[PDB]
RNA sequence: GUUGGUGUUAAAGGGAGAACUGCGAGGAGCCAACCCUAGUACGAGAGGACUGGGUUGGGCCAACCUAUGGUGUACCGGUUGUUAUGCCAAUAGCAGCGCCGGGCAGCUAAGUUGGUAUGGAAGAACUGCUGCUUAGCGGGAAAUCCUUCUCUAUACAAGUUCUCGGAACAGGUUUUAGAACAGAACUUCGAUAGGCGGGAGGUGGAAGCACCGCGAGGUGUGAAGCCAUCUCGUACUAAACGA
RNA sequence: GAUGACUCCCAAGAGCUCUUAUCGACGGAGUCGUUUGGCACCUCGAUGUCGACUCAUCACAUCCUGGGGUUGAAGAAGGUCC
RNA sequence: UCCUUGUCGCAUAAGUAGCGACCUGCACGAAUGGUGUAACGACUGCCCCGCUGUCUCCGACAUGGACCCGGUGAAAUUGAA
RNA sequence: GGCAAAAUGACCCCGUAACUUCGGGAGAAGGGGUGCUCUCCUAUCUUUUGAUUAGGAAAGCGGCACAUACCAGGGGGUAGC
């Protein structure tokens, strides 16, 4: 949903860098409302890692770049979140200081030897079931 | 929008061939489809009933504007094309008669909701 | 429209508090298409009736949806534990006459508004933001090839040292829209559900893609 | 033109307002607002 | 539980489309029409009571929607051109079924339009 | 136009949340055609009523995008020039979406709705009747004022009802709301946004593989392949809080 | 406020009969400040001038719609007037 | 060429314009040249064709400011209010 | 006041009016063709080995579209000077 305030092109080119970036290193510290955005691309680039097959290897070639970064996904986690059903990073508010009061966020993932905010365990998600509309809950008292 | 300005077509057997409209008698914006104009003459066979340059009305049949019947259906046609009818220069009783002997190219039936019933019947097939 | 429902001669009933759902497209047996739109009552009920004798004015309470107690601020908890009254999303009043005045604690829903006549609604309408005239009045604009900076703004007040700069109540850019606005005298009612308590209207009914519609006339 | 009047009247309405509640590194150190990174434990 | 208003609305909307689309394929005949396609149909309109028995020409694009679902075809019948959109599940469509299939590369046939 | 402070007896230091009432201010008041009553009154016909009801249209205004159009710049596909990933393969950058054909949700109107009222009072010339020569009242105009719609208790005679008192705030995730503010939703006995699965919804036959042909290329595997949005499951991420 | 527009006064004559439906000759009476103007009081150490676009607003001495009187108003189209 | 929108014709639904003609030239006129002329004009006028938001009637979308936070931080003008 | 905006544009071929100072108008106007694939012959080419690159024949093949993006004339009729 966010411009950043470029043209879409350099917009794409930047966070392309950011995602690339973000997964050679394990850590990075950048303007929360921008962090807020690299959010997704990470995510939808574990997803790749997960799939691997070459059609989807081969799609993740345009998404990443700079360096085998490529190869670290595809290799270690795939391996490290072959269970983790969605939500595959970690997004705090670190705020610390810049000389412009642009926010700052520390964005990083999740099961690594050094987390920041110790997590929860991967569990398997539950099948889906039917929805329905009852609307019975009074919820008097 | 069919409005002052258009070039559209004679499509009844009468003089004329071209029409440019002037006019459109209950429109504010152009008239759609199913609606008297006025508009002038642009070319006629020499011997026809109509000649270069005079003003006639008319009542439209084809218009590239599309319109939906009340049925939700659209139809839209081609070109814009209309069928003469006598000018008011005769009385209220021929409100809505033509001029021509047979039309040709097909007709939306929307002229009879209009009340145009008298060039309807002459209608080849009603769209 | 008159003899229906729930009432004497001549009365006002009490209004029922729905919400926009959305809208879809039906049909008549005269084989003819009408915009629809389906207004969800979600089990709105009386929680306070309003008194010329105690307090001064004749009003049923009537609230709509359901909330949690995470949900309301305590001032509110307290008002519906005292009544005794199950919780609802939002609270709203009518003033109905001596007669058609309900016992605390009578569920409402849609078999109370008889098919086939009208309602008026009253739906906080979908402001736009801070707009500005041409289209918050439909104001025309100055030609796009002659004039400069005024492709797209207003004109000026009439003004000379007569009406001295008294600029007299006008039309000018200005905030957003969002208001409630009726549409009088709505057109009839076609269908009600005895179950799941909808109901479809001939259309245009304001408020938003949801939350927000109010219902009298009837 | 204006003067001390006008100029402060304009001024404060834009004052500034003490911070609500803020939470420190127990033994960590740091200050801060809530919402923040400053520590872990 | 507990899902925002506006969810649950859009929730109520497309689950009485299908209400509707299922009461009205109990009872109705439509085949696939997909674009390409060379259909017959007819359609008693409200405005004279007539019904043509007949009408055909290319379909060239359809939408999905739902109850609401518009096609148009191409019927160039003795005249310039003349571009129909019906909906689908419509009460006066019965006879739609004469197709005759072709090989299409774009979805939405424009490029017909002259 | 949007807000923050403040005043308002009161009981808690007196702080609030809703819900009204509405002193009073705004807004809306259009017209035609056509049919009927009725070829009726009138007139020698020619011609052609009065009035009340009914329809069909234009304008004006308010609202809604479910459809149709227009767009839809982080979608799908076609495609040119060049540079790179050695090359094939499949992609990327760039040409101010590179250019095309499409395009949902959102927005808009060319689209769709909805209004152009009734009732009540006072009362214009104008009209009548009493009078008792001073006066009495009644009709009496798309006019005025009330009823509908909107706004409103800083309405300073400052109104009324319920409820909270660790109550209201504040902050964080959003928003059908939005310039900040504001409103509204959610704040872990949780669906607030993301993520992942399932559909819907758009493009329109993926790659690899197999075939047919020398090739351009075609056919099968295959409504395949993908995904900007929409719904639906799941707390996997970020919204408790020990100031 | 002269001219100006409007109203009003009178009423020869036209209106087949008829002064006043409709007008109305000569001659007067006033209202307004809109054409033409008169005066030169404010502004020349500045009061930006015609027309158009946008945006309107008031008066009513009313173009339609709205009511009534009257007519040389049979009806209908009008006329004139409130 | 004031009268002047002279007159008539062409052309347009309608052309104080444009073109052709009339001579009733306030006040054309033969090197301060008269009349005409193929080519040529970022020269004035008119007409037609194609093209189009110039328009009926405007709409959505892109970027940059406008809005908001942290910096740095002017400018005319200013009898006092 | 069609100001602006739009549109036309390139190469090859077809054909091209009034007028005339016979040089020109003339890129007059008005049309078609433009991709790639293999084959054949033609030229040509020493960059050796016989193929390669371009032209023009003629049969396919795909796309809505083949100067596909960038680049690139709006034209015609008629006055005045």
């Amino acid at each position: 949903f966010r411009k950043l305030g470029r043209p879409a092109g350099h917009r794409m080119s930047m966070l392309r860098t950011m995602v690339s970036q973000l997964v050679k290193h394990e850590r990075i510290e950048t303007t929360v409302t921008k962090a807020k955005e690299v959010r997704r691309l990470a995510d939808n680039m574990i997803q790749l890692g997960k799939e691997g097959s070459l059609s989807a290897a081969r799609r993740a070639a345009g998404f990443v770049r700079g360096d085998d970064v490529l190869h670290k996904i595809f290799t270690e986690l795939a391996h490290r979140y072959k269970d983790r059903a969605g939500g595959y990073t970690r997004l705090l508010r670190t705020r610390i200081r810049v000389g412009d009061a642009a926010p700052m966020a520390y964005i990083e993932f999740i099961d690594r030897e050094n987390e920041l905010r110790q997590s929860k365990p991967a569990t398997p998600q539950p099948p889906q079931r039917v929805p329905l509309d009852p609307w019975e809950r009074s919820r008097l008292t | 929008f069919i409005q002052m300005g258009t070039v559209l077509k004679v499509v009844d057997n009468s003089g004329a061939k071209k029409v440019m409209c002037i006019q459109a008698l209950k429109g504010k914006k152009g008239a759609r489809l199913g609606d008297t104009i006025v508009a002038s003459v642009k070319e006629a066979m020499p011997n026809g009933k109509v000649k270069k340059g005079a003003v006639v009305y008319g009542v439209v049949v084809r218009a590239a504007m599309q319109r939906g019947r009340v049925d939700g259906s659209e139809v839209r046609f081609d070109d814009n094309a209309v069928v003469l009818v006598d000018s008011k220069d005769k009385n209220t009783k021929t409100d809505r008669q033509p001029i021509g002997t047979r039309v040709f190219g097909p007709v939306p039936h929307e002229l009879r909701k209009k009340k145009h019933l008298k060039i309807l019947a002459l209608a080849q097939h009603v769209a | 429209e008159a003899k229906q429902g729930e009432m004497s001669s001549r009365s006002k009933r009490t209004g029922i508090i729905a919400v926009k759902c959305g809208m879809t497209a039906l049909w008549d047996k005269w084989g003819k298409r009408i915009p629809i739109s389906i207004l969800w009552v979600d089990d709105n009920i009386v929680s306070q009736v309003k008194t010329v004798e105690k307090e001064g004015i004749f009003a049923l309470q009537i609230g709509c949806g359901q909330k949690k107690p995470k949900h309301l601020s305590k001032a509110v908890v307290g008002h519906f534990r005292a009544q005794g009254v199950p919780l609802k999303r939002k609270l709203r009043e009518f003033p109905v006459t001596e007669d058609a005045l309900l016992p605390v604690g009578t569920s409402l829903g849609v078999r109370h508004f008889v098919p086939g006549q009208y309602v008026d609604v009253t739906g906080i309408t979908r402001g736009k933001g801070f707009q500005g005239c041409m289209k918050r009045h439909g104001f025309s604009g100055m030609p796009a090839s002659h004039g400069a900076s005024l492709s797209h703004r207003s004109g000026g007040s009439t003004g000379q040292r007569d009406a001295p700069g008294k600029v007299f109540k006008g039309r000018k850019m200005a905030g957003r829209m969002g208001a409630d606005q009726r549409t009088v005298k709505n057109v009839w009612v076609y269908k009600i559900d005895p179950a799941r308590n909808l109901m479809w209207v001939r259309g245009q009914v304001p408020g938003a893609e949801g939350n927000f519609v109010f219902i009298k006339d009837a | 033109k204006i003067s001390k009047h006008k100029r402060g009247i304009r001024n404060g309405p834009k004052a500034l307002k003490p911070v609500p509640v803020i939470i420190r590194c127990r033994s960590c150190g740091r200050v801060k607002l809530p919402h923040f990174f400053c520590c872990s434990g | 539980k507990f899902k925002r208003l506006d969810k649950t609305a859009k929730h109520i909307m497309q689950i009485v489309d299908k209400e509707a689309v299922e009461e009205v394929r109990t009872l109705r005949e439509i085949p696939e029409i997909k674009p390409g396609y060379i259909v017959q149909l007819k359609v008693e309109v409200p405005e004279n009571k007539r019904r043509v028995s007949i009408v055909k020409g290319v379909v060239i694009a359809r939408r999905n929607a739902g109850l609401n679902s518009t096609f148009r075809i191409r019927r160039l019948v003795a005249g310039v051109g003349v571009e129909s959109m019906f909906p689908l599940y419509s009460p006066n469509l019965r006879v739609i079924k004469v197709v005759d299939k072709k090989k299409v590369r774009r979805a939405k046939l424009y490029y017909l339009r002259e």
